RNA sequence: ACCUCGAUGUCGGCUCGUCGCAUCCUGGGGCUGGAGCAGGUCCCAAGGGUUGGGCUGUUCGCCCAUUAAAGCGGCACGCG
RNA sequence: GCCCCUAAGCGUGUGCUAAGUGGAAAAGGAUGUGCAGUCGCGAAGACAACCAGGAGGUUGGCUUAGAAGCAGCCACCCUU
């Protein structure tokens, strides 16, 4: 088992994936196929597949919510982060941005409400070297 | 098997045992065998 | 000291003799004998068990106790039960046969090697690359395994060689 | 060498109370 | 146990406490090591299950409001709670008493009202 | 390598090591200090050693105290001659030491740490002596 | 600020010869020479003297029972030895139950400054007075959010009730410095 | 410079050997960045062997053919 | 000095010595042993043994074809 952050407009990126899951007996042709028909709905957002090993070498890809660490990215505006945390800034996000990612990714994190499932994602900003205002 | 007249041990859950007359390193990785000498 | 302040169970169908220091068990599986150290006194309790009593506290007498006792014990429980190793071979072209009562095998070596099981050891085979050692003596069936293991030098690179049951070997790599 | 260190070391000795000629 | 056990204990089961939606106390005293597993391996992903003295739950329940399972603290306590739907937990709870009849029942907690083990029948077959 | 900047007199006559270190015995500057115990005269050449074995165990922190600087010459004759001629020129310079005086002393907060970089930097002396603290 | 009892007996021969004598079975001399009074030259016990020190010790206050007779006493001055650690001889002042004296205390840091930071304690002792027993043990400086080059002073420090400080209030006690780096380390 | 200048004849080469292994090989074993041959490192082991020529007195050293090897030292830098 | 040579005690009470240390020697290494002085925990069941667990954010960014927990620095966090 494995979670790798793969782009969704992308298809057959060898580097994050080549040998990572293929290398377990999973095929990838229709992966590839699987992966565009979902992800073309959206176009916009990077989606992370949890790689689940069977035992048939079988593969049922789980459409997980989109990672917290990349839309932070997005909520920035920037692609590439901070060099050091609470010490610099890239730019800053709103709270409603913040509730709207927070209730995607509610059937990802352990939170429970809105609350504690933004305040999750503005920990991983802190750590990262952005906040939330 | 090196021999050396200082032996520590280089492993993680190496024991020193004292052996008829010279102490030993005892560790999986055969590159870890050490005695007094 | 934690082991030999212990008793030893002795089962039902089992004539323990007790002569001084020396010490004689009759089961089903045979008959052995021993000799426990000076220092260490051995006595039948009143519920047939053993136990072996330290008159000091010594280094010597901490380190006999419970090696007295794991003796006794393995003693007993070999007349009773007796003891198998189970061994295999992996390797192409590699076979062991079992010829009347002693073991031949070919290894790749020129020719093949044999060995002659002896006394108060058994040996078969269930599989031409799997075969078993029983006996009574805990320390013979151990060096005979042992023996057997060591027939062959130790080949990481492919495993080719003698292994136990559930033996598991380090595997280097060669990447030419 | 070995001469002079044992005509040096058997100075040492509790019968001669630790002195001897020529060290 | 350490005393640096006995201080973290106390807080883990708090904090279980306070994220959790309910506990139910059981007796576990009576099961060998080989159960652990048919226990807590397909229980501790969806639900928790934690074990403590008798000490520790005296310390811990002294938080929220729940000072009146004083009396019903008699004898060892393993506290179970989900991380999810209670209903689940409950028919489990509720079935393994009839299944082992080892498993004794006392009650829980609601809204702050205590229940027996008859008034707590009533909810879980609902 | 420290080195005076300048004497009054070029040669000395081996100041001599006895007794007990009078002074520079308690670590004052740093928590956790080197005290000798064996007196013998110690070399820049080995308090540059100890010095850069201290800051390479030591990296992107701490500070180091040094309480002792070699100030007392020391000549080496020529290669191969005879005996009897003007005293040679100073050719190492060394401090005398004594037994209970501390060398050096270290600021690293990690315990631990600051105690393998004591080890090894006394591992580069010729003397013994064991750490202490503040 | 609670008195700890100890005995000791006057002792019958002075000089190195007596005192290694003591010393050789566990013993450790000491004065009571105290203000203005006729000394006296008492002997205590080595273990019990040691088990006070580092429970409350660094001029710790004792009471003497000579012979019955008890008495008030504050140390001064320990010198244990220059390689051994160990009481070879010790000095004791009558407190006259309840006078304002004027002794070393030991000061310590309890704090986490910024992460480039290092601090530098450059001054172990303070010079506090204050009453026979409420003598403070320890001295606190504390530490956080501070940025470099924030000189601590003796001054600075807060002290209890009824205790004063006698060194001037100029005593750089404390240093925060920023982190030094490989560089500076390098060219030491 | 402690016997030796009212004498202890100094370097190489020939004959003759004796002893140590800090072992060149033969023998065994451990680790190898040991797939195998062929190598690197360490431990034990002196029973045995350790070539013939050109240069230069030479010791030493270079070169030519080989050789499992063309080993290091003590014995008045062995042996008039 | 008192076992033989070698005249005198294989003298007595309490401890240590497994290495013939006695009857050569250093840096350093080291679950050898005896005593005393301290500290963590410990019937509220100490440590080993045994068994189940050992995630989400997240692959923390920086760095990198590349750090995902484990060539490298920074801080070294919230949920369950
Ligand atoms: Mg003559
Ligand atoms: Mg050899
Ligand atoms: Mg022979
Ligand atoms: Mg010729």
């Amino acid at each position: 088992l494995i979670k790798l952050q793969i782009q969704a407009g992308q298809a057959n990126p060898a580097p994050p994936v080549g040998p990572a899951l293929g290398q377990h007996g999973v095929n990838i042709m229709e992966f590839c196929k699987a992966y565009n028909a979902a992800t073309e709905s959206q176009r916009g957002n990077v989606i992370p597949v949890e790689i689940t090993v069977y035992e048939d070498r079988s593969f049922t890809f789980a459409l997980k919510t989109p990672p917290a660490a990349k839309l932070l990215l997005k909520a920035a505006g920037v692609q590439k982060g901070s060099g050091e945390p609470h010490k610099t800034k890239v730019a800053k996000v709103t709270w409603d941005q913040v509730r709207e990612i927070a209730e995607t990714k509610k059937a990802d994190l352990n939170a429970n409400d809105i609350d504690a499932a933004a305040k999750i994602i503005a920990g991983t900003a802190r750590s990262m070297g952005i906040t939330v205002e | 098997m090196k021999v050396n007249p200082s032996v520590k041990p280089i492993c993680d859950k190496c024991r020193v045992i004292r052996r008829h007359g010279r102490v030993m390193v005892i560790c999986s990785d055969p590159r870890h065998k050490q005695r007094q000498g | 000291s934690r082991i030999g302040k212990q008793p030893v169970p002795v089962p039902s169908g089992v004539d323990v003799t007790i002569n001084g220091q020396n010490l004689s068990v009759k089961g089903p599986k045979g008959t052995l004998t021993l000799d426990v150290a000076e220092p260490i006194s051995v006595s039948r309790a009143e519920d047939g068990a053993i136990v072996v009593t330290r008159p000091d506290d010594e280094r010597r007498s901490r380190s006999l106790h419970g090696l007295s006792r794991t003796l006794i014990a393995n003693l007993v429980t070999g007349v009773t039960e007796g003891y198998t190793q189970k061994m295999e071979i992996f390797g192409v072209g590699y076979r062991v046969q079992l010829k009347g009562q002693n073991l031949e095998f070919a290894l790749g070596y020129s020719h093949p090697v044999l060995i002659e099981a002896p006394e108060g050891i058994t040996f078969a085979v269930e599989s031409p690359t799997k075969f078993s050692v029983s006996g009574i003596d805990k320390q013979k069936v151990g060096q005979i395994s042992a023996v057997i293991r060591r027939l062959r030098r130790p080949d990481p690179y492919k495993g080719k060689g003698v292994r136990y049951e559930g033996e598991q070997i380090r595997r280097k790599v060669g990447k030419t | 060498a070995k001469r002079g260190r044992k005509k040096r070391d058997r100075k040492h000795s509790k019968a001669n109370h630790g002195k001897r000629p020529n060290a | 146990m350490a005393k640096a056990d006995k201080a973290t204990a106390v807080a883990d089961i708090a904090e279980q406490f306070k994220a959790s939606t309910a506990t139910v106390v059981t007796e576990y005293r009576g099961l060998t090591v080989a159960n652990l597993a048919e226990l807590r391996r397909a229980l501790g992903d969806s639900a928790t299950y934690t074990v403590a003295k008798n000490t520790l739950v005296k310390r811990a329940a002294s938080e929220a409001g729940i000072e009146g399972l004083d009396e019903l603290f008699a004898g060892p306590t393993a506290i179970a709670f989900v991380k999810g739907e209670a209903v689940d937990a409950a028919k489990a709870i509720k079935k393994f008493a009839k299944d082992n009849k080892a498993l004794v029942i006392k009650g829980g907690y609601m809204d702050g009202k205590a229940l027996s083990v008859a008034d707590v029948e009533k909810i879980a077959d609902l | 390598m420290l080195i005076p900047r300048k004497v009054k007199h070029r040669k000395q006559h081996h100041p001599e090591q006895r007794g007990i270190a009078s002074g520079g015995t308690s670590v004052s500057f740093g928590d956790y200090g080197i005290q000798a115990l064996e007196h013998a005269y110690i070399t820049n050449r080995q308090i540059e050693s100890a010095r850069i074995a201290i800051n390479r165990h030591i990296k992107r922190g701490g500070k180091v105290w040094i309480n002792i600087f070699p100030d007392r010459p020391l000549t080496k004759k020529p290669a191969e001659t005879r005996m009897g001629s003007g005293k040679g020129s100073p050719e190492w310079w060394v401090a005398n030491v004594k037994p209970g005086r501390v060398l050096f002393e270290l600021s690293y907060p990690d315990e631990k740490t600051a105690r393998d970089a004591l080890t090894r930097a006394i591992h580069k002396l010729p003397i013994k002596a064991r750490i202490v603290t503040r | 600020n609670i008195p700890n009892k100890l005995t000791a007996n006057v002792r019958t021969r002075t000089g190195k010869g007596a005192s290694r004598q003591a010393r050789r079975d566990g013993k450790v001399p000491a004065v009571l020479y105290g203000h203005g009074t006729d000394p006296q030259h008492l002997e205590l016990n080595a273990r019990d003297f040691a088990a006070v020190l580092r429970s409350h010790g660094t001029n710790a206050i004792l009471t003497l029972d000579i012979e019955g007779t008890e008495q008030l006493a504050l140390t001064k001055a320990l010198d244990v030895h220059p390689i051994r650690r160990n009481i070879q001889h010790a000095d004791l002042l009558v407190v006259q139950r309840g006078e304002k004296v004027t002794v070393e205390v030991t000061v310590l840091v309890e704090g986490d400054a910024t992460p480039g930071t290092l601090v530098t304690q450059d001054a172990n002792t303070i010079e506090i007075e204050a009453e026979a027993l409420s003598i403070p043990e320890q001295l606190t400086v504390s530490v956080e959010g501070v940025e470099a080059g924030t000189q601590i002073t003796a001054g600075q420090i807060s002290l209890p009730e009824g205790v004063n400080l006698i060194s001037d209030p100029e005593l750089l006690v404390v240093n925060v410095v920023e982190a030094p780096s490989a560089e500076a380390l390098e060219e030491e």
